[PDB]
């Protein structure tokens, strides 16, 4: 796929896990081996070759750069570059804008309305950061019902 | 020089004139509003353009008005 | 006690320092050529143009770029007189803007006291016209004598 | 190069003299008082 | 009449007050209406005059302030003795210091940041630090991490008592009018209790910890073999063997015999050749003469004992024919109006923070300050920051001062008065000397790169073309060199080795101090610097002078300081405020500390810092470059903001990436201060109308009104990323450069 | 309403002299003279900048633009209870007095003066500048 | 200080370092130098022969000069310097 091979058999990818370590290795030589400094480096080589190790089994594309290349057009092998982890976001993302849109509602129909969002009302927030987690069925049932939208005849236009 | 235009929904506030810094408003008898008095500009050509009445004027959207024309030695503000 | 106000008067935009109505100050400012209110003003703009034309011959004969080779007389007393030329004709123009031909003299008649005084004929379209041929020949001519007095006659001093 | 004198003259005029007789005679026209 | 003035609970400590976010203002007490509430929240916090109009109030508000500000500085302190004490290679440091580089500061093993705990020697893992905290502690005879631990944790006691302070002196005991009002005995207390007792403590301990200890360092004795600093208290034989004066044990000090203390109180002048900072012999003598001065001139003024100066009398005796009734009513502006007080404090502050940037590059007072370059460049560039920062917050409390505290009526006939009074001739003339040090340097600058692109070096203004040399510097520095042989007697040495005494110093292979040349780049830079000084001045003092009124506003004071603008009229009135010339004068600050520090850093990378090899050969970091390439733009630009921004940009993947990550992230805060500076706000307001519309289709408008910020508030903004990105991008760039290359 | 006639004999407050005061558009253009009653010797603000004593009695001062008349004008109608009126003088002699022109301050209405400048409609009902094209009307002053 | 007499002396219309003396030099120093300068009096024409004067004076010796005198009339005395790529 777009002339890319696989990061598990690139030579380009295995060359840089091997002079990553070599790296790291040539900061362990100055120090003691059971030293506190050497383990935060003998850390980092386990990350690093769990890091390789990690990019290749995933069915990662590698170009002649030997980086791991990401496919986001929506191809089936290559799902959890940006389709798996982009509705992960979006539900997340959407999370976010939910529970905002319905804290505002919820203080627009208050004695002081601008008292409640310098001071955010934890008890009204938390009861519905809670209902924010099922909101693709809140956003759209609101959006079938007409209560997503507001009608053009009650919105602040500015002149012509 | 600068033309300062009053419109119809003036409450006669009075505070265009009070902002005035070159004495260009002036308030005369109305009978359009509560207060029964409407700015004008008699003295236009001492308008500097600082459109201070703008910022003092309390209606939505304002009465008093400067449309910053053609300026002279009046509304450049110079002593020399 | 010893600041003024500018002939008695505070509002007007000056003070009677020691750097301007000193006894020393205003002896040597007023008889300064330019501040001659009845000498014809060909005759004080010879000496503006003396004046000038004699001191331009230093910085363009000891800075200039010809200024390393035995013809730095000769290039640089021609660009002092260049500065004269160019100068004349910034006189020239600026007496075309300001005065118009058949107008009164834009300059004050009354002295420092209440005493009345003649109009000073400079501010006029005919007195800035002899004065700027008064700049144009005296301004050549101090050029040429400091030129006479350095690369002709060559006068011994430290630096020249 | 056919001929390396009017560079020598051009270059002078349209850099210092044309300068000097646009901005002259703009001067005296921008202040004329009409 | 001085005497104690204080009243008890002033105010209830109370958390409902807390609750309110806009207390202290009349017109944020209504809570917010729009989103430019906040920033007003923000704004008017600190401004304590725009709170209340009782001066007793503020001066209480002002000193709990003052109070909280020593808690924040000693909680400041506490961290960074508890960093030496934790996450340092101190001992590892003070073990050698010529080849472990000092690094208080250890990152989290988390994302990849760990490459940032760089080998800075010594078995250790950290980010090298720059703060001079290593050389503080040597110098102070710090020897573990236990006295390093015990200092943090006594600071956050000081920490907790500030805190107890701020919250007594205004809800317990706090201060009334009339005990503020006492200038002469603060300043009694201020010179001799605090300047002069501090001195003199810090004496004490530069004569039994800093000395035997320092002493010890300089005979290459291990630290953890070094007795401790209570055992020279304690063993006075101990000390006698590093000093025998002390042998004869106080004597000489009640009977005059002080040249029997000539062994441990000196006039050496010069530095230490074992380390490369000054003696602490001249250090201990410098602080117990100073505090044998602080404390005599803190028994000048008058109390409530008779004797003393009442600094009225002193001041309206001082007139002159040349002013009349000048220096009356000054003391009435500096006992009620604190914003004048804050300009001339702040004044000395950021001058005297400049003194201290000069004198810590020229006469290293801490051991191996001299040659860990990093050090020298970091505390002199952060120390003129500082300094211009004081200096330009000096002129903006003089303009608040003008527009808020300037009484008119008490100041007729004075020397204020009178300065206001001819303002005109001194921002004209100022304007002047301005334009003519603007083309007298900077125009010398563009001749230089003019002639050096037009293929004419003779007709430059350099060392080899027409010279400029500074003869006036350059006999001031053979006045300091040739001192101690007929004008200065009893020296053994000279003030400082960048004079021309010889005395090449070696530390540890690398140049700690050599004489400095001062030739015709010098003086094209020093004309750079007195330019740029003279413009910050000329717009700074153009808005102390111009606060109250001007030709183009006369009822400018009626408007306060932070007003944008009068409107489009006479042309336009745009930023016509004082506010707006602190504005321009930060920027003119970042334009001359700038040049400043860059001055300096190529100054010192080429004609001081370097290494020295066998047989007294010197070799700099840039090798003589700064006389031929610092008189022209294109050598600033090349040799050194190209040729020294080669490790500031290919330090990726080391452990100085994170100075090219903040230099390449300021340069996005500089540009995004670009977008605050050259906009203005109705625009964004409009913008804000369009995505306030999208809201409103979808029902998420908020009732606090999205608009724009202010045109205070967005030249602010734009002026705070201005000087933050452009600051650390140069932060970056001498914090990689000058670690990589020392 | 009899527009008050500038005396040219009341004396001038006690000033040490200033930089911000008459330029030459004084000498060629206009300068205005603001003449006000005092009760008794005070100290106030110089509009052009710094501070004068102020006469007991009627006081003349000389001011270069009309919004230093003002910005004086209302400083001592805050601070001090005193009325101020102020003249425009050209450079041949004649003395344009200007401010209150019915005697009477601008805040205050009066029946004398009339409406000018003043539209009978709103902003929201001025015509658009594409159906005045060419014309020496705009859309404010019809 | 206002007067309605003296509108210029109430007003700034000062001669604050002028002189009244009508003359100082002598006869003869006089006449050369109206002599001398006569043809450079007027506007006009003063305007005129400047600039056609300052014209040719500038073409001369941009034209008359040497090698020594002026760089650009010297022309190249080396090898000149190749390019890359062998332009
Ligand atoms: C309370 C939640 C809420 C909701 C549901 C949305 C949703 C909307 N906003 Mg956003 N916005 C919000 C908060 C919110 N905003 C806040 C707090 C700010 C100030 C930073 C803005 C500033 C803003 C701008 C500048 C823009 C939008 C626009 C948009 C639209 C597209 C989303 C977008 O551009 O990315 C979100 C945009 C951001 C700048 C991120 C802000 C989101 C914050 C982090 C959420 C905070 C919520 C929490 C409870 C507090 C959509 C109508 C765009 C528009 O006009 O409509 C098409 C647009 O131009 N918004
Ligand atoms: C707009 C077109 C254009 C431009 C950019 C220039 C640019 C240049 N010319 Mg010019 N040149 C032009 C038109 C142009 N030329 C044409 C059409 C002729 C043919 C008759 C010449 C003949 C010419 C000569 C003989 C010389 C130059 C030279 C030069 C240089 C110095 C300027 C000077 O002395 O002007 C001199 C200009 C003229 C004699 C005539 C200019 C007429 C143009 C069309 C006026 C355009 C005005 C413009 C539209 C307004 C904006 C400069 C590189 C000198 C040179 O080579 O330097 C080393 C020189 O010796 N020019
Ligand atoms: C295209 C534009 C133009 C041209 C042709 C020149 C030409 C020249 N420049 Mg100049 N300059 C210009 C633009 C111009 N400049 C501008 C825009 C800048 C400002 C950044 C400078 C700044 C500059 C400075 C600072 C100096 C030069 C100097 C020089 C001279 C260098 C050659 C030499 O060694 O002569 C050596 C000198 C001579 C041979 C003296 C000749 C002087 C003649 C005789 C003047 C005669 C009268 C004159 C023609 C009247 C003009 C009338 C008007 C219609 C133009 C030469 C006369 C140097 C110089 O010596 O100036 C004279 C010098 O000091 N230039
Ligand atoms: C001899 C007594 C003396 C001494 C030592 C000081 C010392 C100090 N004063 Mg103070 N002061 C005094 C008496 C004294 N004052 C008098 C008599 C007046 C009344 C007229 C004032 C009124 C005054 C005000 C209004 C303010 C100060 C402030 C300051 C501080 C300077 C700011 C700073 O950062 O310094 C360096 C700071 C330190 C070294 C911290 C030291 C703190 C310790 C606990 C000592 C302070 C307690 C006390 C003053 C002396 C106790 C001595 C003790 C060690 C035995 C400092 C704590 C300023 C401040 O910050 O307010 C809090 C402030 O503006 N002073
Ligand atoms: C505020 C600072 C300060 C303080 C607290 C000390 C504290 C001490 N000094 Mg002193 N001393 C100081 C300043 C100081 N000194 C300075 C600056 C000098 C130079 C004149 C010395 C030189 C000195 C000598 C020569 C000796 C002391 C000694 C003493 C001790 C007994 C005197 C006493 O406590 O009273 C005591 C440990 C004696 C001692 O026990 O030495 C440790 C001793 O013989 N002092
Ligand atoms: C001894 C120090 C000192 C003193 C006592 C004060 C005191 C005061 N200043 Mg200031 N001033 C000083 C020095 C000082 N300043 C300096 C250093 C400058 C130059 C910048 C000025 C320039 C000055 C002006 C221009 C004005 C004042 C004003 C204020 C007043 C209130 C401001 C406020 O509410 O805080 C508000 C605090 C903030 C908005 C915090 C923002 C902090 C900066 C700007 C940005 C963050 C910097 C940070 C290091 C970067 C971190 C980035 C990271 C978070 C990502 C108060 C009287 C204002 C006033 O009205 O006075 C009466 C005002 O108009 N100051
Ligand atoms: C490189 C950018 C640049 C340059 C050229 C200028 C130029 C100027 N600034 Mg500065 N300044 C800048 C950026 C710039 N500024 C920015 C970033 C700000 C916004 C905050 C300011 C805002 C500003 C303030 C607020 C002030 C200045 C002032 C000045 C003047 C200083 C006096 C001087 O040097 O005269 C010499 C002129 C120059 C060196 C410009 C180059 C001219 C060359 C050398 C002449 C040869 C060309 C030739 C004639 C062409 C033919 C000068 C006109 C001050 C002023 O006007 O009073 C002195 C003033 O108070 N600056
Ligand atoms: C030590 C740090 C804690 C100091 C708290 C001091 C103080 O505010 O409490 C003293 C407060 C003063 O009580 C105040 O009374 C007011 C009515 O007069 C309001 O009710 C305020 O909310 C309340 O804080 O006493 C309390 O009731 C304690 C609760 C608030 C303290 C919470 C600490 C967290
Ligand atoms: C720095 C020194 C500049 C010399 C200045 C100096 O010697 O001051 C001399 C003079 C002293 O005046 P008096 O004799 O009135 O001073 C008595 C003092 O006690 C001030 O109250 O000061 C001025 O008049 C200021 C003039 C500044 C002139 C412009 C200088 C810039
Ligand atoms: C988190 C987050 C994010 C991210 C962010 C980004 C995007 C970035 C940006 C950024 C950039 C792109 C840049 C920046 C830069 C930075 C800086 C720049 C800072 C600084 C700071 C500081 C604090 C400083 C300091 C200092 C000073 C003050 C002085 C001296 C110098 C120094 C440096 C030291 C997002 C949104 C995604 C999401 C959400 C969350
Ligand atoms: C961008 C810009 C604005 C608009 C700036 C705004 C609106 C400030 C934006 C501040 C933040 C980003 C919005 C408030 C954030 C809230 C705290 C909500 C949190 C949401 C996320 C930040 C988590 C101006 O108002 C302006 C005025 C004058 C000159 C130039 C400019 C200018 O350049
Ligand atoms: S401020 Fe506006 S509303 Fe008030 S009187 Fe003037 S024009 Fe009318």
């Amino acid at each position: 796929v777009a002339g890319l091979t696989p990061c598990k058999e690139s030579k380009g990818f295995a060359k840089r896990q091997k002079q990553e370590i070599k790296k790291l290795e040539g900061r362990l030589k100055l120090y003691a081996p059971d030293s506190a400094p050497a383990l935060a480096i003998n850390a980092t080589i386990e990350k690093t070759k769990r890091r390789f190790e990690f990019y290749g089994n995933q069915g990662l594309l590698c170009g002649t750069d030997g980086l791991p290349h990401l496919i986001v057009d929506g191809d089936q092998a290559h799902l959890g570059e940006f389709v798996y982890p982009g509705l992960v976001f979006l539900y997340i993302a959407g999370w976010i804008g939910w529970v905002g849109r319905a804290y505002l509602i919820d203080v627009r129909t208050s004695k002081k309305p601008t008292e409640k969002e310098i001071i955010i009302d934890v008890p009204l927030a938390l009861r519905i950061m809670s209902k924010g987690l099922t909101w693709p069925v809140a956003a759209i049932g609101e959006l079938r019902s007409g209560k997503l939208v507001e009608k053009s005849s009650n919105i602040t236009v500015s002149p012509r | 020089a600068h033309s300062v235009k009053i419109y119809d929904t003036c409450i006669g506030c009075t505070q265009c004139v009070r902002a005035c810094p070159t004495d260009v408003l002036e308030m005369v008898p109305w009978d359009g509003c509560k207060a029964s008095q409407i700015a004008s500009a008699p003295r236009t050509e001492d308008c500097v353009g600082c459109k201070r009445c703008e910022s003092a004027c309390p209606t939505d959207f304002l009465s008093v008005r400067v449309y910053l024309g053609a300026e002279t030695t009046r509304s450049m503000g110079l002593a020399y | 006690q010893v600041i003024e106000p500018l002939n008695g008067d505070p509002f007007i935009g000056g003070l009677e320092t020691p750097v301007t109505s000193s006894p020393l100050i205003a002896w040597y400012l007023s008889n300064l050529p330019a501040y001659r209110t009845a000498v014809a003003p060909l005759l004080r703009g010879v000496e503006i143009g003396l004046a000038h034309g004699y001191l331009l011959v230093g910085p363009f004969v000891l800075a200039g770029p010809l200024r390393n080779s035995a013809v730095r007389g000769e290039a640089g007393s021609l660009a002092a007189a260049g500065l004269v030329a160019i100068l004349t004709m910034c006189l020239t123009i600026y007496g075309i803007a300001s005065f118009k031909e058949g107008e009164a003299s834009k300059a004050p008649s009354l002295t420092l006291t209440g005493r009345q005084k003649a109009a000073d004929k400079l501010q006029t379209a005919e007195g800035w016209a002899g004065f700027t041929g008064g700049f144009f020949f005296g301004g050549l001519s101090g050029v040429a004598w400091a030129y006479i007095l350095l690369y002709v006659l060559n006068l011994p001093y430290p630096v020249k | 190069m056919t001929a390396s004198y009017l560079p020598s003259i051009f270059v002078p005029l349209i850099g210092l003299v044309f300068p000097a007789i646009t901005m002259a005679s703009l001067f005296i026209y921008i202040e004329q008082d009409e | 009449e001085v005497k104690i003035m204080v009243e008890k609970d002033p105010v209830k400590t109370s958390f409902e007050k807390w609750a309110k976010p806009g207390h202290f203002s009349r017109t944020l007490a209504k809570g917010p209406n729009t989103t430019t509430w906040i920033w007003n929240l923000h704004a008017d916090a600190h401004d304590f005059d725009s709170h209340t109009n009782d001066l007793e109030e503020i001066s209480r508000k002002v000193f709990s302030a003052h109070f909280g500000q020593l808690a924040v500085i000693f909680i400041w302190l506490s961290g960074m003795y508890f960093h030496g004490a934790r996450f340092s290679n101190y001992e590892a440091w003070l073990s050698d210091p010529t080849h472990i580089k000092p690094s208080a500061q250890v990152v989290w093993p988390i994302v990849g940041q760990k490459i940032l705990n760089g080998d800075v020697g010594g078995g250790f893992q950290g980010i090298q630090i720059t703060s001079g905290f290593f050389q503080l502690w040597r110098a102070s005879g710090i020897t573990s991490e236990l006295q390093l631990y015990t200092t943090a944790i006594g600071g956050l006691i000081f920490a907790a008592l500030m805190l107890f302070a701020g919250w007594f002196h205004y809800h317990k005991a706090a201060p009334k009018l009339a005990w503020f009002q006492n200038v002469e005995s603060m300043l009694n207390h201020h010179l001799a209790g605090l300047l002069g007792l501090g001195s003199l403590a810090w004496a004490g301990h530069q004569v039994h910890v800093s000395l035997p200890i320092n002493r010890l360092l300089d005979a290459g004795v291990d630290p953890k073999e070094i007795p401790l600093p209570h055992e020279f208290i304690l063993n006075r034989d101990l000390l006698a063997q590093l000093y025998p004066s002390f042998s004869k044990g106080l004597t000489p000090f009640f009977t005059l015999n002080w040249s029997e203390y000539s062994d441990f109180l000196t006039f050496r002048g010069g530095l230490n050749p074992v380390t490369g900072g000054l003696w602490l012999t001249d250090t201990a003598h410098h602080h117990l003469a100073i505090a044998v001065l602080f404390l005599v001139a803190g028994h000048m003024y008058r109390t409530n004992f008779g004797i003393g100066h009442s600094m009225k009398e002193i001041l309206e005796a001082h007139k002159g024919p040349f002013t009349g009734e000048g220096h009356k009513g000054l003391y009435e502006i500096l006992t009620t109006s604190w914003h004048a007080q804050l300009a001339i404090n702040l004044a000395m502050l950021g001058s005297l923070t400049i003194i201290v940037a000069h004198h810590m590059y020229a006469m290293p007072p801490y051991p191996y300050l001299a040659t860990d370059y990093a050090t020298q460049l970091s505390l002199f560039t952060h120390h003129m920051w500082i300094g211009g920062f004081l200096v330009v917050g000096a002129a903006a409390h003089a303009a608040i001062f003008m527009v808020r505290d300037y009484d008119p009526t008490t100041q007729y006939n004075n020397l204020l008065d009178r300065v206001l009074r001819h303002r005109d001739a001194i921002i004209s003339h100022l304007n002047w000397v301005c334009i003519f040090l603007g083309f007298h340097s900077f125009g010398l600058y563009i001749h230089n790169d003019t002639m050096s692109a037009l293929g004419r070096p003779q007709d430059m203004f350099s060392d080899t073309a027409i010279q400029l040399q500074p003869v006036f510097a350059q006999w001031i520095q053979n006045t300091h060199a040739l001192a101690p042989s007929l004008t200065a007697p009893n020296a053994t040495a000279s003030t400082s080795l960048t004079w021309g005494g010889g005395d090449l110093v070696a530390v540890g292979g690398k140049v700690a101090l050599l004489p400095i040349p001062l030739g015709t780049a010098d003086f094209l830079v020093h004309h750079i610097h007195a330019f740029t000084i003279h413009v910050t001045v000329l717009i700074l003092l153009k808005g102390v002078l111009f606060a109250r009124s001007s030709r183009l506003i006369p009822d400018k004071a009626n408007l306060g300081f932070r007003f944008p603008c009068d409107g489009p009229g006479r042309g336009g009135t745009c930023q016509v405020s004082a506010w707006d010339h602190v504005f321009l004068g930060l920027f003119w600050m970042y334009n001359a500390i700038s040049v400043v520090i860059f001055h300096f850093s190529w100054k010192m990378q080429s004609d001081v810092w370097g290494s020295i090899s066998d047989q007294g050969v010197v070799t700099h970091i840039t090798g003589g470059n700064f006389a031929q390439s610092s008189i022209t733009i294109n050598g600033w630009l090349r040799d050194f903001l190209w040729a020294q921004a080669s490790q500031v940009i290919q330090s990726y993947g080391s452990s100085l990436s994170a100075y090219g990550l903040l230099f390449l992230g300021a340069h996005f805060v500089w540009a995004f201060s670009l977008m605050f500076l050259f906009s203005g706000r109705g625009y964004w307001q409009e913008l804000i109308e369009s995505i306030v519309w999208a809201h409103n289709k979808l029902k998420v408008a908020p009732a606090i009104q999205p608009r724009a910020l202010s045109i205070v508030q967005g030249r602010a903004v734009g002026v705070a990323h201005y000087l933050l990105g452009g600051i650390a991008t140069t932060w970056a760039f001498f914090l990689a450069r000058i670690i990589s290359v020392g | 309403f009899t527009p008050p006639t500038l005396n040219a004999d009341t004396p001038a407050p006690i000033f040490g002299g200033s930089t911000g005061g008459l330029l030459r558009k004084a000498q060629v253009e206009e300068f205005y003279v603001i003449t006000w009653e005092s009760p008794k010797e005070q100290i106030f603000e110089m509009p052009t900048g710094g501070a004068a004593i102020m006469r007991s009695g009627p006081n003349l001062l000389k001011l270069a633009r009309k919004e230093q008349c003002l910005a004086l004008g209302a400083r001592l109608r805050t601070k001090f209870k005193i009325q101020y009126q102020f003249y425009r003088v050209f450079p041949n002699g004649e003395v344009q007095y200007l401010h209150p022109k019915d005697g009477v301050y601008p805040e205050k209405v009066n029946a004398g003066r009339t409406a000018v400048g003043v539209n009978n409609r709103s902003i929201g009902q001025n015509a658009n500048p594409a159906e005045l094209k060419f014309a020496h009307k705009q859309a404010y002053d019809l | 200080y206002f007067d309605l007499g003296e509108i210029d002396n109430t007003t700034g219309n000062w001669d604050l370092y002028g002189n009244d003396d009508p003359n100082r030099y002598n006869g003869f120093q006089n006449k050369f130098f109206e002599t001398f300068a006569g043809a450079f009096t007027k506007r006009g024409l003063l305007l005129k022969f400047l600039v056609l004067g300052g014209a040719t004076t500038i073409g001369y010796l941009g034209s008359t000069s040497s090698g020594d005198l002026l760089a650009i009339k010297n022309g190249p005395k080396q090898a000149p310097i190749m390019g890359p790529r062998g332009r």
